């Protein structure tokens, strides 16, 4: 038994549906799964509806969210440029709306806005998967160090004839600023019944 | 309206709608609801 | 008085975790998922989102600090010679093998297989988020995993380069430029720093590798054989996949509400009650939420004093010679 | 940065209504009556209590970690001020 | 004594109503109906 609204054609492959009541908004794709016929709807780990049998026809659909990812923007400091890169992470760039607004593809996400270079320098900002960014916006796989080989032999030892007395800056914090709050004073700010109140919920 | 809405009632599907009819007395309608007690409750009519 | 007349050289192996597997929450689409109402109400509840993302991002960053600072140690890659020759010690069970499509050593490869990850934070083309997943769930619930920054063939690279410096030049290419000298020579070094004169390893250098062999055999062996050596990297592996899971499980409580389904609410009940059940939600999944939070910051917190020593002996027994007891193993190290 | 940035969110979160028709307190105090008014000061209660409780969580975290710190700063000092200390790259890279 | 004290505040955190009526369990079940002792219920729940 449902109320007076009116059925609307079935449509698959991002759209909103209702079925029996049963809102929500997710695509629709032919299931292979073997729904017994007292079970009209299904349920995942997450305590959603993966998959809804039609009132029509007894064909069972699944119920899939659409498309979705982080949308992380790579961008310099305001005093130098103000050009940005778009990293859509976890998202192919075959895939790639809630927003309303030179194309690499990375482990971590597809890049928008960044150019991908062969050479390798150092990692000046951290994207992924060992890709770094740095100031036109440039994309490049970051270098681990500078290339050096040791002449390792069964007779031949290497001895410094001179030194250079460095000195190394390391900081370390030692403490931090106290802080003090007073929870009255900070809920109920001059009130009587408020701090009568908060009385009661013990020794906080 | 227990658990549904007076007026968004007509966009929502049930599986079997019961209707139970019965007539009380005025003033014993207050033991229609979950987890009243009562004569009427304990003795003639309790909702889960 | 007692004096020993001969010696065994062992070798003993030390699993350390330096970093976890990184978590991005967002508390939009995990609170009030395809929700508009429920995202209007949530703006109520002040910056608590922001909090849970600045504390998320400040534990990713810190995870890849802290494979720098442990991995990372050196400025220069250097490379072993071609002639895998070093007076009769074997290291091609550590050195890396080119025949692999990934340059890591017979060991590291046995490393990688022992522990399994739940997700590394690759990219998913959605052909496999539908038909015929846990990892799916927590996708579409808004927990998304991040993968690191330094990949495993960088690692992996950084770690040939530190054991290529270390069998070339003993301990002075940390504290400066890498002075090449003959193994049989580094050896003699480090029996000198141990308290033992060095005529007793050029005497008895062949014993010596042949012990080194047999114990790195034996390590291979242990390895291949017990499943419980890397048992730290597979715990912590299990605890984040069981911190996510119990996340995404969280939404099937309903917190005194009728439902645990906003849509449910929301069709079931007029909004001047179905905001009584909303509210009800909002607070259970944010406090969730902030247990979560607190959890992997105490996780955080212990894995970055796990890197900070794992660094500290990568320094001390690496890079140079410790004279600290049981530090670097159990024994002269 | 961190310590005031804690601050200055802990401090604007009391413009936040938690679910409450205002976040002023003599608002709600003088435009509904106390039957009705005290289900309304109490969401703003646990809402700052909860705000407040997550400020000292945080607090203990960077204490943690600033006790960790210090007590590497003052090993530091004891090895390498107070006498010479022969670990690599602990008191600066090369022989200290 | 750091440990003994926090497990007696979290023993006296037992004596805090939490915004309910009392902080006995057996008080609100025997004194209010289950339509309105739940809102009791679940606000002392929350609070422990």
């Amino acid at each position: 038994v449902c109320g007076p609204k009116k059925s609307t054609n079935l449509v698959k492959n991002c759209v909103n549906f209702n079925f029996n009541g049963l809102t929500g908004t997710g695509v629709l794709t032919e299931s292979n799964k073997k729904f017994l016929p007292f079970q009209q709807f299904g349920r995942d780990i997450a305590d959603t509806t993966d998959a809804v049998r039609d009132p029509q026809t007894l064909e069972i659909l699944d119920i899939t969210p659409c498309s979705f990812g982080g949308v992380s923007v790579i961008t310099p400091g305001t005093n130098t440029s103000n050009q940005v890169a778009v990293l859509y992470q976890g998202v192919n760039c075959t895939e790639v709306l809630t927003p309303t607004w030179n194309v690499f593809q990375t482990r971590a996400g597809c890049l928008i806005g960044a150019e991908y270079v062969n050479n390798s320098y150092e990692c000046d900002i951290p994207i992924g998967a060992g890709i770094c960014a740095s100031y036109s916006i440039i994309a490049y796989t970051m270098s681990l160090g500078a290339e050096n080989s040791v002449a390792y032999s069964n007779n031949s030892i290497a001895i410094p004839t001179n030194f250079t007395i460095s000195v190394t800056t390391e900081i370390l914090p030692v403490s931090m600023t106290k802080t003090s709050v007073d929870c009255t004073m900070y809920i109920c700010g001059d009130s009587t019944e408020c701090s009568n109140l908060l009385l009661q919920y013990g020794s906080f | 309206c227990y658990g549904v809405s007076p007026t968004k009632l007509n966009d929502l599907c049930f599986t079997n709608v019961y209707a139970d009819s019965f007539v009380i007395r005025g003033n014993e309608v207050s033991q229609i609801a979950p987890g009243q007690t009562g004569n009427i409750a304990d003795y003639n009519y309790k909702l889960p | 008085i007692a004096i020993p007349t001969n010696f065994t050289i062992s070798v003993t192996t030390e699993i350390l975790p330096v970093s976890m597997t990184k978590t991005s929450v967002d508390c939009t689409m995990y609170i009030c998922g395809d929700s508009t109402e429920c995202s209007n109400l949530l703006l109520q509840y002040g910056s608590f989102c922001t909090q849970l993302k600045r504390a998320l991002t400040g534990i990713a960053v810190e995870q890849d600090k802290n494979t720098q600072e442990v991995f990372a140690q050196v400025k220069q890659i250097y490379k072993t010679p071609p002639i895998k020759y070093f007076g009769g010690f074997n290291f091609s069970q550590i050195l890396p093998d080119p025949s692999k499509p990934s340059k890591r050593s017979p060991i590291e490869d046995l490393l990688f297989n022992k522990v399994t990850l739940a997700d590394a934070g690759f990219i998913k083309q959605y052909g496999d988020c539908l038909g015929d997943d846990l990892i799916c769930a927590q996708k579409f619930n808004g927990l998304t995993v991040l993968p690191p920054l330094l990949t495993d063939e960088m690692i992996a690279q950084y770690t040939s380069a530190l054991l290529a410096g270390t069998i070339t030049s003993g301990w002075t290419f940390g504290a400066g430029p890498a002075l090449q000298i003959p193994f049989p020579m580094q050896m003699a070094y480090r029996f000198n720093g141990i308290g033992v004169t060095q005529n007793v390893l050029y005497e008895n250098q062949k014993l010596i590798a042949n012990q080194f062999n047999s114990a790195i055999g034996k390590i291979q062996d242990s390895l291949s054989s017990t499943p419980s050596a890397l048992g730290k990297l597979q715990d912590v592996v299990n605890h984040n996949a069981q911190a996510l899971n119990t996340l995404v499980k969280q939404l099937s409580s309903k917190f005194g509400a009728i439902s645990s389904v906003l849509n449910d609410i929301l069709s079931r009940l007029d909004p001047p009650e179905a905001e009584v059940q909303i509210d009800r939600l909002i607070t259970g999944r944010l406090q969730s939420l902030q247990t979560y939070v607190t959890q992997q910051l105490i996780r955080a917190a212990e894995i970055r004093a796990s890197a900070n020593l794992a660094a500290t002996k990568m320094s001390e027994c690496v890079l140079g010679q410790s004279k600290r007891v049981d530090f670097c193993g159990k024994g002269y190290h």
